[PDB]
């Protein structure tokens, strides 16, 4: 609202900071305009962090480890490094899957190497074979293992992709090293790249010479949802009543045969395009299959992407869309009769990691809600390019924001509600503003597809008209 | 499907028929799972004593892990201090990573703060982040103090964190009065517990180290108390009201409490409360320094007795009934300071409440988890109520530790069963919970994977879990709870005997098969 | 059989085969029992909309009361007075029940005597009985004050307690200066508050009623505290503490939480602590009376207001946020005392605590029973969560105060769903909780036969109990917790997310089933 | 030991007493001589308490709707009166049970008329008429039913006699009116004889004229066992294998068919004389069955009983009761074994109700322990007669025992374990001295039988020697 504010709130942010951290992060705040499509011009992104800011982001172990291979669960991955990054990292992502944890599941289980000084000295290949045989020992129905690096393991001489390949032609199995030191790139988007690399290299081409699946023109993989709360199964049940055969989901809930299942799909479905589009953009030169981007977030997106998904295929293929369409259309307009009347006109802010930024904001919209303000922790310049044209006029926008900064701009637009992740829910709550973790969508979900929407739409409602809200003031002050 | 009036989250939403159906078909057609039969045999192989003698014979896998590293612990150090930042040299993924766990467990904001060293300072060295960092956090956030520690990347490349400190304050980067202490806590070495030890070591040794010659023992009449690595707000708060019932004059050094349970009253106050600048430099002059936590005190035990010229008393952790009563009278002794009534009517009312549940708590056989001290205390009060411990865990745990927690177990027939592991994680754990099953398990929130596995197996091998510990992250507003003194004694014990009844109850709930003894009165 | 290093007790011993083939041949030979599928149909008709209809005719028939008889309360309220012995003109096994039902939810003795009425006190009445009794007690158990109730012998023969006591003080059984209060508490009226409420009113007009000559109101600066019949010492404890940080010149009138909470030191307190004879006497001078739960203190309302000449406040129970706020808002302006920073922060971390777990408590559906002043308190504190009571009954609640609970749900949208029943008791509830489930219930110990049998007719259908309230008898030392002000509030808080988290874990704790659900973090 | 010693503390304790009530109490306390068979010239017993000196008496409802009546699992029992006397007394007693509650088993429900004050002023016989209309609408399952009379019913003259024949005979269900009013007696005695007799006019000879039930030389009744803890179920398995057929078992885990197949049974094994004297004696007069007391609680008094009550039969029995014994030897043997040294030379003082003051002591006897002090509430002389022959030289014995002095006595003699009930139980605690509650057996058991006795052995040991003992003074007192 009224652009020129919004400039003058972006200088005045701007001043506490020494010239240097100011002259940086200026090119990091825009106040935004649909009609630009260069997002260049205006925003920058994908850049270092400012030291001693307090930024939101993490690092390329995060982005490798805890985004792109954890949710993988037949294997079992290894946090070779010293026991932190394992630790903080086990089951704190709601990558939701079926299995049996422990004998033939493994997403949250913490396998670690527990570096020592005398391994951070002497080098942790040898103890890297030694891991590999107990782990094949002690878990004999895991499908393959993967090695992700934590910081000293770039930083001393360790070479863990010679190990992987020796471990792996002597017990015929599948070791996947990954470079995923957390000091490499600016964030956990590196990590993604990585980790699409080191799938690229040692699964996805297994089955390149095998022939014996057997195939139909509606076999789909779905690219990029890692399942939170159960988001993939959500959207997977709407393309398979839409006539579609998912061959494969990444990676949530995902298992090792279905990522070397996928060259054998007729079209590829991308939800994260962030993270995933590395592979699906090798997938489409190296084996022709097309990919597309869609949207389960809310009712219109949803009923867009079916029918553009639809449209990649034949008439029967229409039809059943159709239908689909016309069988969910009473449920979210029922959720919409009940829900838009509590949530309209109110105002919310976002700030989350590559994707959810743009991606949810139609939902809101279906809510009869506005985003003034969004951004992204580790985005590029093509994700500000669709979060223009998704975004108002005269919004906000901010890469790689800073604590400080992100309060005072909450402070002066004064949002209804706030989506972010954990780090920032507590400093709002008691700032007195409602709050839904976007992350982990505070330990409820799913949000994608029809079924997911209604739990949006409580779970909005339920927070932002919360009645603990009305009580921060005490009576006698 | 969804029903606007009843709407469903993930579960029970997922056990839909057509949710299940489509799962199948996912897991027949793409999966290439192995049968069932195959996974049943494989679980029940994994429960057995010949599997727990391949998992106890390993040397290179660790799984589960019961620790943390370092610069968790030199964080929370830090935000005990008055207006301090915690800042770790090193790479910002750790920072994200201390932050949400810190979050989880107490459901507050954690402040902190890194110089984001990337791929460049692994060949240049991380100097001018250190320099930029400083210039920027103290610009931005205002801090009295700003403490540095240290993460694994910037321990592996040799970062010289005093000569970088030094540098940018002789180039303006920060005033050269402005206090920056700092420690180097490498997280190949030991765990949070020792990161806690080692930033406390360096903000007293900064504080009090080149200005010891005006310094008299005992001249400002009071003890310092030196909690550690605590995660129970209540620990800090008993301490605080049990040295003021007495009258004893006292410095509570590390004091976060404050900054860990702010009001929600519509501003977000970044700093509150903690131990003051003035508090650290007017230390040496205290009576003496009483450490709570003593098995992760060492380093600073020893800059306490060597530099302070503290005679640092023996004492346990104040767990129990007697090692309370046991840090009460050492007080007393130091202070001159009697013990009040007050204090004696609440040890009473404890040793009343152990006399009433004792027939209840008798014999029962625990597993228990987590760091040295707690775990210690926890022994020590088990034994004191009758209960046996079984399988005894530290995974930051060493040899000293474990030959002092034998000598206790010794010193009662109640620990007659009792087994000490150090460096053993919770999947040693899961297996000696198996095939040595005790009445419940007592940690943290990582032992509800044990309590899913044991009923896997079956309803009658299943071992309930008793959250008591760190990090506490499926329950709300466990870490307002206490665990120290006759306070913490009795909070522990009511735990105990009402998680013990709630088993029972359960038991015998089934309607003219066991709920004979579903006893109103018990 | 038994083997001598595992001995089963009654659980599981009776689930051996041969217990188990010896009880079917008992059964089967000489029990003449009902075939089970005939059981199995009349305990589903039970669970019935149309087994509602009838159970919800009754008139006649009462089952599974929640509520006793008035001297219970009687004994409470003389309990809070300094070396008082509650004395019950009447039958002795009326007190061996009162002791046994205190004992069991206090853990701790209760002294109460009776004068041991007979056959032929029914016919030639009890004055001899009152006359040696008072005698007898005062010589052996040394009070200084016998305080007399009655039990329904005695009221329905029409003895006259006051000629009693002024016939044995007139012919020497007991000094004319020993204080004997009384009060008819007759147990077919009313109920256990009502006596409470009968005794205090008895008391309080004994020591002030023939001495208001030289009384004048606000002369003492204090505020009388009057907390009706209480049975978390917490509650006392919170009252005191909160009036002592306004800094809140006070009087709590019958306070047993000393003699309630004896040490284990070695010696038997028969009393302690409690209401002195000079705070009776001199409460009229006070600056006004702040009754706690008004509603079972109608009748000492009477008197303070009509005798004193205090001007008593239109207040809740202190339970919750807004009630909470608005008594610490009346005593500020009686007293002219502003609310100190410490209140205000404890305020603001309950609040905390609310945001923190809002997610978890929104919507959920409850059943409650209790007494009138708890149940609508806890119905506020609900309705300020965002919970729905769902089901509010009140055994001994009258029409007035079913009119004040309505009023208050209909003042929220979280209201809408429930209704309040007066006069019903817990098969009623039993009715009601399996034709429109709720999620939990909130109660005493009694709720857990309903648990039992809302699980015989599946786990789906099963509501758990959680116990706030009088009697709890099956799990220990709940009866030291606080259900008033801001700390009762977090308390109530922390039971109900937990309890919530913990049967969320029990639904989700199935390997490859649920457990996709069994989240580590919440 | 010091008769002299003992005599000299009775008198120091009663000194505090007035006139009157010392030189009643003075007749209620003695000192044991063994050799002292006629009770009466020693102690008095079932005389009123005195008034104002705080008994652990009950009244006559507790007696027959806490004892006798309740247990009755398939009969409904309703508490006819104000409100508290059932309340107080639900599920109170653990009178263990088989059966499906609320639908065939009634046990632990609270059935009651409620009175209110128009039921005083304008009687309660039609409220009671309507009650049992309610009563056979809303459990239909239920094959009886009681009416437990409080104080207010005998003091209005309500005639439920009346009330129950005319419903019963309406109904055609037995409805058994008890006018147990609490007022009638001076303890929970006069209950167990007001209950009995009801049981006579009612129930026992509903069959007199029914001779379908086969019967065989071996039918035996447990009369007088409530199965606290399984206590009636641990002694019907030894009677069981040892040849007999249990018809009967009064009352606890009884049934109303099970009392009125009492009278075809050959032989009445009475555990508690004091609660089912009458009926036993009643049985012999009327029916010729001959009844006598047994002890099961522990090996040595178990042994001999089931010698004395094989005996009673042919010798195929006594064979079966020889084999019995040799079962059970090792089991007992090793409970001796075990807990004998934590216990020996200990010493006991007890205070319970009618029977087990004296029936313990042999269990107490068998771990080396020794009762240098009993007593008991509303014992009768004859109970006293049998108790003088089984304790010790010199050893106190207390009738209807006042709180000071009981207290006053431990205070003098010092035990190291103490054996009462729960008005007991927090002030010996208190004090410091062991306790273990002889009602409930605190909640564990069952004590009876071989199985009982480890349980009991357990017991004893687990209370005795806790470490919660030795921390009662402060290390700076
Ligand atoms: S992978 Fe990425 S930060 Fe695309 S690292 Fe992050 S489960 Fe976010 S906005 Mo957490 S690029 Fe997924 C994400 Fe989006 S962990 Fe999840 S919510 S759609
Ligand atoms: S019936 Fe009697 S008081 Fe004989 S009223 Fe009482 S379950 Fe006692 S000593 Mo409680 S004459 Fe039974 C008894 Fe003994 S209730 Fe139990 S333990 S063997
Ligand atoms: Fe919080
Ligand atoms: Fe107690």
């Amino acid at each position: 609202m009224s652009r020129e504010e919004v400039e003058s709130l972006i200088q005045e942010v701007l001043e506490v900071y020494p010239e240097k951290a100011r002259k940086d992060r200026n090119k990091h705040l825009a106040v935004n305009d649909p009609a630009v499509t260069q997002s260049k011009k205006c925003i920058i992104s994908n850049k270092k962090s400012q030291p001693g800011l307090m930024t939101i982001r993490g690092c390329a172990y995060a982005g490798s480890k805890g985004v792109v291979w954890g949710p993988i669960k037949d294997m079992i991955h290894i946090s070779h490094g010293p026991v932190g990054c394992g630790q903080y990292s086990r089951a704190g992502r709601r990558n939701y899957y079926i299995g049996t944890t422990g004998v033939n599941a493994f997403v949250t289980m913490n396998f670690t190497s527990d570096f020592q000084e005398k391994d951070i000295v002497f080098g942790g290949d040898k103890k890297l074979a030694k891991l590999i045989d107990e782990v094949e020992t002690l878990f004999p129905l895991n499908k393959g293992i993967s090695v992700q690096s934590e910081c000293p393991i770039g930083l001393i001489g360790d070479d863990i992709e010679s190990v992987s390949k020796v471990k792996g032609a002597e017990l015929s199995k599948t070791i996947v090293p990954v470079r995923c030191e957390g000091f490499r790139g600016v964030s956990q988007s590196l990590g993604h790249h990585i980790a699409n690399d080191a799938v690229r290299d040692w699964v996805l081409g297994k089955r390149d010479e095998d022939t014996t699946f057997a195939s139909t023109p509606y076999d789909v993989a779905i690219i990029g949802d890692y399942n939170i709360g159960g988001d993939a199964w959500s959207s997977r049940i709407l393309l398979e009543e839409m006539g579609l055969r998912c061959v494969a989901q990444w990676s949530g809930d995902g298992s090792i045969s279905e990522i070397e299942l996928t060259p054998k799909v007729k079209l590829n479905l991308v939800h994260c395009y962030r993270s995933m589009n590395y592979i699906s953009r090798h997938m489409e030169e190296k084996y022709g299959i097309p990919w597309m981007e869609y949207n389960f977030f809310g009712p219109t997106k949803t009923i867009e992407s079916l029918r553009a998904i639809a449209a990649k295929f034949d008439e029967s293929i229409q039809k059943k869309c159709e239908e689909v369409i016309a069988k969910y259309k009473p449920e979210w307009e029922a959720v919409v009769a009940k829900y838009r009347p509590r949530l309209e006109g109110k105002r919310v802010m976002l700030y989350i990691g590559g994707l959810r930024p743009r991606h949810v904001i139609g939902a809101y919209e279906d809510l009869g809600m506005e985003v003034v303000g969004t951004g992204y922790e580790f985005a590029h310049n093509d994700d500000y390019d669709r979060t223009m044209k998704e975004m108002g006029d005269s919004t906000l926008l901010y890469d790689d924001v800073t604590g400080y900064e992100f309060e005072e701009f909450v402070k002066r637009i004064k949002p209804d509600l706030i989506g972010s992740g954990i780090k920032e829910k507590f400093i709002f709550q008691k700032m007195g503003i409602p709050f839904r973790e976007m992350h982990s969508w505070d330990y409820s979900g799913p949000y994608h597809g029809f079924d997911g929407f209604a739990i949006f739409a409580r779970d909005m409602d339920m927070t932002l008209n919360n009645p603990c809200w009305k009580k921060l003031q005490a009576p006698w002050e | 499907s969804q029903q606007v009036d009843k709407i469903k989250a993930s579960y029970p939403l997922f056990l839909d028929q057509d949710y299940k159906d489509m799962l199948a078909k996912k897991r027949d057609g793409f999966e290439e799972k192995y049968p069932q039969d195959k996974i049943d045999e494989v679980f029940q192989w994994t429960t057995t004593k010949e599997y727990q003698e391949l998992n106890f014979q390993r040397e290179a896998l660790t799984v589960n892990p019961a620790k943390a590293c370092q610069p968790l612990g030199a964080v929370l150090c830090a935000l005990g201090f008055e207006k301090t930042m915690p800042y770790v040299h090193g790479s910002q993924g750790c920072v994200a990573y201390f932050r949400s766990y810190f979050n989880r467990h107490f459901r507050e904001p954690v402040s902190c703060v890194s110089d984001s060293m990337t791929e460049d300072a692994a060949v240049f060295g991380g100097q001018q982040n250190m320099k930029d960092g400083l210039q920027n956090c103290k610009a931005t956030y205002k801090p009295d103090m700003i403490a540095v520690s240290t993460t694994c990347m910037a321990e592996v490349i040799g970062d010289d964190l005093n000569a970088f400190i030094n540098n940018s304050k002789k180039e303006g980067f920060i005033p050269d009065e402005f206090p920056v202490p700092f420690a180097h806590t490498p997280s190949f070495v030991g765990s949070h517990v020792t990161g806690w030890d080692n930033m406390f070591e360096g903000i007293a040794r900064y504080f009090t180290l080149k200005s010891m010659d005006d310094k008299v023992v005992g001249s400002n009449k009071k003890i310092n108390i030196v909690p550690g690595f605590e995660t129970y707000l209540g620990n800090f708060r008993v301490i605080k009201r049990m040295l003021s019932e007495m009258g004893v004059g006292y410095s509570l050094l590390s004091d976060p409490e404050e900054v860990l349970d702010t009001p929600a009253d519509g501003q977000f106050r970044m700093y509150a409360g903690g131990t003051t600048q003035e508090e650290m430099k007017d230390a040496p002059n205290a009576l003496n320094t009483v450490l709570l936590q003593p098995w992760h005190l060492e380093k600073t035990k020893k800059f306490v007795e060597g530099t302070w010229k503290h005679e640092v008393p023996k004492l346990n952790i104040p767990m129990g009934l007697d090692w309370t009563d046991e840090f009460l009278m050492k007080v007393s002794e130091i202070s001159g300071q009697p013990i009040p009534a007050s204090l004696t009517k609440e040890r009473g009312r404890l040793v009343d409440m152990m006399t009433d549940s004792h027939t209840w708590l008798h014999g029962k056989r625990f597993a228990l988890w987590g760091d040295p001290d707690f775990v210690m205390g926890l022994v020590k009060f088990l034994l004191e109520l009758g209960c046996e411990p079984v399988h005894i865990l530290c995974h930051n745990g060493n040899k000293r530790w474990k030959k002092a927690v034998d000598a206790i177990l010794a010193a009662s027939p109640y620990g007659k069963n009792a087994t000490v592991y150090i460096g053993k994680d919770l999947w040693h754990l899961r297996s000696l919970v198996f095939t040595d099953k005790p009445d419940f398990m007592i940690g943290n929130s990582y032992g509800k994977f044990i309590q899913r596995d044991t009923l896997h197996k079956g309803k009658e091998f299943e071992v309930p879990l008793i959250r008591i510990g760190f990090p506490i992250f499926d329950r709300h507003h466990l870490h307002r709870s206490t665990t120290l003194g006759y306070e913490g004694a009795m909070q522990i014990l009511t735990t105990l005997v009402n998680s013990i009844l709630e088993r029972l109850d359960e038991e015998t709930r089934g309607m003219q098969a066991t709920d004979y003894n579903h006893d109103l009165v018990r």
